[PDB]
RNA sequence: GGAAGUCGGCAAAAUAGAUGCGUAAGUUCGCAAGAAGCAUUGGCUCUGAGGGCAAA
RNA sequence: GAUCUGGUUGAUUCUGCCAGUAGUCAUAUGCUUGUUUCAAGGACUUAGCCAUGCAUGCCUCAGAAUCACUGCAGCAGGAAUCUGCGCAUGGCUCAUUAAAUCAGACGUAAUCUGCCGCAAAAAUCUUGCGGCCGCAAAAUUGGAUAACUUGGCGAAACGCCAAGCUAAUACAUGAACCAACCGGGUGUUCUCCACGUGAGACGCCCAGCGAAUGAAUGACAGUAAAACCAAUGCCUUGCAGUAACACCCAGCAGUGUUGACUCAAUUCAUUCCGUGCGAAAGCCGGCUUGUUCCGGCGUCUUUUGACGAACAACUGCCCUAUCAGCUGGUGAUGGCCGUGUAGUGGACUGCCAUGGCGUUGACGGGAGCGGGGGAUUAGGGUUCGAUUCCGGAGAGGGAGCCUGAGAAAUAGCUACCACUUCUACGGAGGGCAGCAGGCGCGCAAAUUGCCCAAUGUCAAAACAAAACGAUGAGGCAGCGAAAAGAAAUAGAGUUGUUUGUCAUUUCAAUGGGGGAUAUUUAAACCCAUCCAAUAUCGAGUAACAAUUGGAGGACAAGUCUGGUGCCAGCACCCGCGGUAAUUCCAGCUCCAAAAGCGUAUAUUAAUGCUGUUGCUGUUAAAGGGUUCGUAGUUGAACUGUGGGCUGUGCAGGGCCCUUGCAGCCCGUGAAAAAGAAACAAGAAACACGGGAGUGGGUCGCAUGUCAUGCAUGCCAGGGGGCGUCCGUGAUUUUUACUGUGACUAAAGAAGCGUGACUAAAGCAGUCAUUUGACUUGAAUUAGAAAG
RNA sequence: AGUGUGGAGAUCGAAGAUGAUUAGAAACCAUUGUAGUCCACACUGCAAACGAUGACACCCAUGAAUUGGGGAU
């Protein structure tokens, strides 16, 4: 079927292969994932080894890290904004490593005013609530830490744009990261 | 088809096949020693030939050198022990200078005759084919066992042949048989 | 080896010319083999120079060495 | 995988003729290389001479009287390599495995308790799950809780009875060694000094008791005891020593004609 | 069915636009050549590429 | 053994070929064949086509029996059938195949890995009792489905349904307490201190292995003193000492590894939805027979290390230019983000930049599986290698795929093309380049034999006992003048005709062969022993009869024949034959080899007629018509006599000079401690205990004591000297060659030892006769190039 | 020698013509004669293109000469 040998390729000097060989097992391989934004479906794969590689079909939830807090929660995912390999894969919501996607940001606004007290919006939580022996250990996390005005008024809006960092076709799960520093100003002018 | 061991070969013919030098030379050493064909002759000059080549390559090596140091006593060793060489020739430049007689001279066939077991070297041949003679008491029937000099002493009748230790052989035996049917 | 040409991208070809004996003849006769080299942007060698390059996993077709000096 | 093993595909050390069998025990995987190794069918039959055939072999081995390292093996193709103590309780046999001098596997008689005694040389060290370091030995045994100062190179004497290491040899210069690959293996010597290649092999220059001077690949050489006077465990017959091949030839050719 | 019609493929049929690939003998090297031959083509909804002017 | 000879001329000396000559485990063929040992054997051409039978199956103390199975009297066997493992190994063949395969040498830190070795394991709200609650605890879990029975369908099919039971170590579920250390987030919770980096208890939310994502660790190693302020340690009511720590733990880690790691491992946050995890909720044995008995197994996860797999490539590898350009739409060389894979990678998608290879021969074409190795050879070489060991590939041609750890598997499946077989015509089957064996093809190549006795493979498994696994792999035979070793066809006499031939007279001996008390052998056959041990057959034409080519020369052997009459013929070459044939067609003799000898075709030597060693070019074949001229090859000298002293050689013309020893800052300077000058990267200047097995050479008393503090010191200091590690510094020095060494499968070739009766072999065996020595031996080599 | 285009065309002269010789003799001999032969430009690249002797470098015995440049008288 589908191979990765060499054998068909042309050498480096341009000539042509003579194959003296039937295609091999060990070479073979698979049909692409082309997974996309939608409910839960995946297929297992019985790879090499007995172990078994779930092929995502569909997803929309996956744990997102806030790399700056070193925090990750899990959020469901709303859309893909861009694609470095083609518009095609924006247009068609496909789900691949390295994507950028914008994520429910609703977790990490309930993380912080439960961390710093400082509840970018002013069930849902109350700062005020808490006994007064927290906000002692507020005022020592809050010298400590300081967020970027880009992220927060992300958090605000209510999207957080994120980088996906797993493979969804070899894992089966869509994990990504916030896009911060350098790398979300990278991003958003090409989203401007 | 998986059989694992050798078959080499022993002799050579000549390159020239009708010399008349070489034809009555090599007539001249069969009757004189009494051999079937040539073919014991030209075994025992791929015998001598060998022992030659690799002798002439020790002496190019130096005398300290570790493989003539080795290679150099054994070949002396076998030279002596059976006989080839003379004991007190101790240098590696007597093996270059053997001969074809000397060779022969070590057969049992010669052997047996020179011992004055044998009046003629036909005699040894066939003596020696019909299990008359053992040496170190083992049978030998083989014309062209080459002896050692420490087991000269050692030749004799076989204790089993008519002619020392052992029964009667066919024609005392085959005629006593008629003699006692004829009763 | 030598540097051979720098005319892609983050990638050289070097030559590795060497004598090849023949045992017949007991002579010797000029041989050179090439060999595509990743080389970092630490580096930038020119034509004619002198690198030394180490064994790496396949990185391309045909790159399986890295550039550790230019002399 | 292949399951079978031609005669001559084996190794040299086993001393099957190339007439008799067409095949050779297979050692199955195991403490170690099949290259490196006796099967027990090999020893049990052509060394010990136990067994006539290789039936009458896995009639012993099956039993379980064969005992490898204070355990009985059942398995012919066990590969029951070098440096192991092998015991037998119904002969109490008691010996464990060397390389003599000429580089051949050895079966060297023990002593009562020296069986307990025995050496393993660690190949790597790693931490196990829960930071536990571990190092794994030429044996393949792997040490659960090792001496601190041990290090890759360095042989511990381990108590197969107790199941616990007891000393740590450190490999430095001026230790007595024993060479386990190539045709120097199975001469015990002190390194004088070893060269260090980083990425290629390393090379470990010794000098014997009588005073050659010869090197290999470290990887090979083996650490018997702190100093060449004095050994841990005892050495195969040689001492190893390997004297001159023409005075090896002149003193057996002398011993030969002083029986006659 | 396919030129069997007829002096004779007369007459009719047939090929066909554009784009890509490909193209023989022969040759005065200019050609032959649109040689011969394969392939695509619509409608919709998008995505790229190809510019002018003004501002320290 | 480093060798030649015949043919050009009337004769001569050359060049040069033809012919001769020896070998080939080198094929065929013709003639001939008594003994024994050791043997190749449908590769060449048709990877052409094939009947049959067999070749991969497996069970014991240890997964499962209610056979309406057997024997005994519940026990012991136990067919069938589920379950588990294997069938991806072996065995054939050589068609494909030139940056492919392969050899030697390196990698995988780019990965997967059943069986085998050694280890690790604290997740889990379960079950029996009354109405989620209470009591209690050796967990007394649940449905199937095989076999089997009934009905059967079907021509058959290594074809099939429906219904009833019934198990397992098949499938699923699930074990709270017994049972820890450990941290993070918290509570508008309670006790306190002064009036918040405050402290302590308690409630609940997580805190198991592995896998996914992110954050921190996964070390520093080119400086010496003071203030100041806030907080926190201490002494006592201002900084000397001092690990870290706000306790139930006063050192329960400040320290993984490699040459190098984004690796190992640890902590923190989120997550695991079938695509993971039981103490098989398992089996069997022993005694003291035990709600804590002690072993042998077996299994699910985790882990690495062995046996393997896959990938990459440092050097090498035939002929051809009447093959000079090759590749790049639609991947060619590289880059970026991805995808796919077990993993790296243009392996693949999208987008970028024009690269990459080539006269050092790319691209194309032709012949070939590649080595280890065989033949021949003074040396250098030439040639063969389908073929037993290793690597690769295939199973009529192609292509896809399931299972499985591992297959693109073929005595597995699916499809198409060629062929094909049975059929009840509805339909169903096949793949000998496995063994044995057919037809065609050819110049050309064994028996449908015996056996698991050895060697091994698998397997649930030692052997034995109702109790004996499979094996056309393999071993042992039949056929077998491929080839190889030892060897028959006779040995002596007295008389007559110095020896010698011939006719006599005999004499003893052994084998071929006939057999056995028997030996060998799984059983046989073969070899070895014997012809009685009281008792064992046989050679005189010893008919138990040796052939194949020759007799002009090369080339050993005839004035013999007899015919033909340039005919019939021979003759490898030269030649013979036209009526007294040297050659023709026969006898004798003789020659040569001999159980062997001709012929044909290849190949090696001969051949210095392929020449590197090592050819020839005036006239024999062969200098280009002449210049220029790139690749290519080749390329001029020069950094450079080391000196002194003693003794010594037929030295020689106080000096020079061989040999041996001790000196030399070993030119000159400047003083061998220092400094200086030469050098010294294998050096020098800093600088690190987590650098040196406790910081390398050079018996009670100080610390402290709620401490297994049971710990530390017991020279103080200085000075240099060094084994390790890091940083900074040489206006930075390699390679060929050569000497040693490491690395490197056997079989094959040398070679030590070895009276297998010898030899072709093998790695054995020898000795005292002994309840075992030799602490038996199984040496050493070479094996291109590259590394 | 041959080719192309322009010239030139005295001599000689492949082809051709005529006369001899001859068995034959558009062969040698004789008389003529076209292309050529000569020039400019452009092709061709075929010689007993020879010393039948490749180029570069070193050593190398004798006597009489010869061509060009030097030095001495
Ligand atoms: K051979
Ligand atoms: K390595
Ligand atoms: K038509
Ligand atoms: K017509
Ligand atoms: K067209
Ligand atoms: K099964
Ligand atoms: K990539
Ligand atoms: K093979
Ligand atoms: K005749
Ligand atoms: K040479
Ligand atoms: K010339
Ligand atoms: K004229
Ligand atoms: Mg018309
Ligand atoms: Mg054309
Ligand atoms: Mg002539
Ligand atoms: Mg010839
Ligand atoms: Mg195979
Ligand atoms: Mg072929
Ligand atoms: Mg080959
Ligand atoms: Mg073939
Ligand atoms: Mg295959
Ligand atoms: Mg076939
Ligand atoms: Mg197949
Ligand atoms: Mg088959
Ligand atoms: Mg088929
Ligand atoms: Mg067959
Ligand atoms: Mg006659
Ligand atoms: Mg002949
Ligand atoms: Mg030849
Ligand atoms: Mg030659
Ligand atoms: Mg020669
Ligand atoms: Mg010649
Ligand atoms: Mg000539
Ligand atoms: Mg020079
Ligand atoms: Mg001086
Ligand atoms: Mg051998
Ligand atoms: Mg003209
Ligand atoms: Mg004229
Ligand atoms: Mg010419
Ligand atoms: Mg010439
Ligand atoms: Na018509
Ligand atoms: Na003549
Ligand atoms: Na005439
Ligand atoms: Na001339
Ligand atoms: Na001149």
């Amino acid at each position: 079927g589908i191979v990765r040998s060499r054998l068909h390729k042309r050498k480096i000097t341009g000539g042509k292969t003579k194959i003296h060989r039937k295609r091999m097992k060990a070479e073979l391989g698979r049909l692409p994932a082309n997974t996309r934004l939608g409910a839960r479906r995946v297929s297992p794969v019985r790879a090499r080894g007995g172990n078994f590689k779930i092929r995502a079909l569909r997803l929309d939830t996956g744990n997102f890290a806030w790399a700056s807090e070193a925090i990750a929660h899990r959020v469901r995912l709303l859309d893909v904004v861009y694609n470095a390999t083609s518009n095609e894969l924006v247009r068609t919501k496909t789900l691949v490593k390295n994507c950028i996607v914008a994520v429910d940001a609703a977790p990490f606004k309930r993380w912080y005013a439960k961390h710093y007290g400082i509840d970018l919006d002013a069930d849902k939580y109350d700062v005020n609530k808490a006994s007064p022996k927290l906000q002692r250990e507020w005022t020592r996390r809050r010298r400590n830490h300081r967020v970027e005005k880009a992220i927060a008024d992300q958090l605000r809006e209510g999207r957080v744009l994120a980088r996906i960092t797993s493979r969804p076709g070899q894992s089966g799960r869509a994990d990504g990261i916030l896009l911060e520093g350098a790398e979300l100003q990278f991003y958003l002018k090409r989203l401007e | 088809m998986r059989n694992y061991n050798n078959f080499n070969r022993v002799w050579k013919a000549p390159r020239r096949p009708f010399e008349k030098e070489r034809l009555d030379r090599e007539m001249k050493l069969c009757g004189q020693y009494g051999l079937r064909c040539k073919r014991e002759i030209w075994r025992v000059n791929m015998t001598l030939s060998k022992m030659r080549r690799t002798a002439r390559l020790l002496l190019t090596l130096p005398e300290n050198h570790p493989r003539r140091l080795l290679e150099g006593s054994a070949i002396m060793r076998r030279c002596h022990e059976y006989g080839f060489l003379d004991e007190e020739k101790d240098k590696l430049d007597y093996v270059l200078s053997l001969t074809v007689p000397d060779i022969l001279e070590r057969r049992l066939q010669t052997i047996v005759f020179k011992a004055g077991l044998a009046k003629s070297v036909h005699h040894a041949r066939v003596l020696i084919q019909q299990r008359h003679i053992a040496v170190a008491k083992q049978i030998v029937t083989i014309p062209s066992f080459i002896v050692r000099v420490s087991s000269e002493r050692h030749i004799a009748f076989a204790d089993a042949s008519p002619f020392g230790n052992g029964r009667t052989g066919r024609v005392k035996r085959v005629r006593a048989k008629a003699a006692k049917r004829h009763a | 080896g030598v540097v051979h040409s720098t005319k892609m991208h983050r990638t050289i070809i070097i030559r590795r010319n060497y004598l090849h004996f023949i045992k017949k003849y007991q002579r010797y006769q000029k041989r050179h083999k090439s060999l595509a080299v990743h080389c970092s942007p630490a580096f930038d060698p020119k034509q004619g120079d002198e690198v030394v390059i180490g064994q790496c996993r396949p990185l391309s077709k045909t790159i399986r060495y890295n550039v550790l000096e230019v002399v | 995988a292949k399951k079978h093993l031609k005669r001559l595909y084996a190794p040299k050390d086993w001393m099957l003729s190339k007439l008799t069998g067409v095949f050779a025990p297979r050692p199955r995987p195991g403490p170690h290389k099949l290259r490196e190794c006796l099967p027990l069918l090999v020893i049990i039959r052509n060394r010990l001479k136990y067994a006539l055939n290789a039936r009458e072999g896995e009639m012993i081995l099956r039993q379980g009287l064969v005992h490898v390292d204070n355990h009985p093996r059942r398995d012919g193709k066990y590969p029951a390599g070098f440096m192991d103590v092998v015991e037998i309780p119904k002969t109490g046999d008691r010996f464990r495995l060397m390389y003599d001098v000429k580089g051949r596997f050895a079966l060297v008689n023990l002593s009562e308790a020296e069986a307990q005694i025995k050496l393993m040389k660690v190949v790597n060290l790693y931490t196990a799950t829960g930071r536990v370091p571990v190092a794994v030995t030429h044996d393949g045994h792997r040490i659960r809780y090792p001496d601190p100062h041990t290090s890759i190179g360095d042989t511990i004497v381990y108590n197969v009875k107790e199941k616990k290491c007891v000393d740590l040899i450190k490999n430095r210069q001026g230790k007595a060694v024993i060479v386990t690959g190539g045709a120097n293996r199975g001469r015990i010597g002190e390194i004088v000094k070893v060269e260090c290649h980083p990425g290629a092999f390393n090379i470990a220059h010794l000098k014997d008791a009588s005073g050659a001077e010869f090197a290999t690949r470290a990887a090979n050489i083996f650490v018997i005891g702190k100093d060449l006077n004095n050994l841990q465990v005892t050495v195969p017959k040689q001492q190893g020593l390997r004297m001159n091949v023409i005075q090896e030839r002149e003193e057996r050719l002398i011993a030969a004609e002083a029986r006659k």
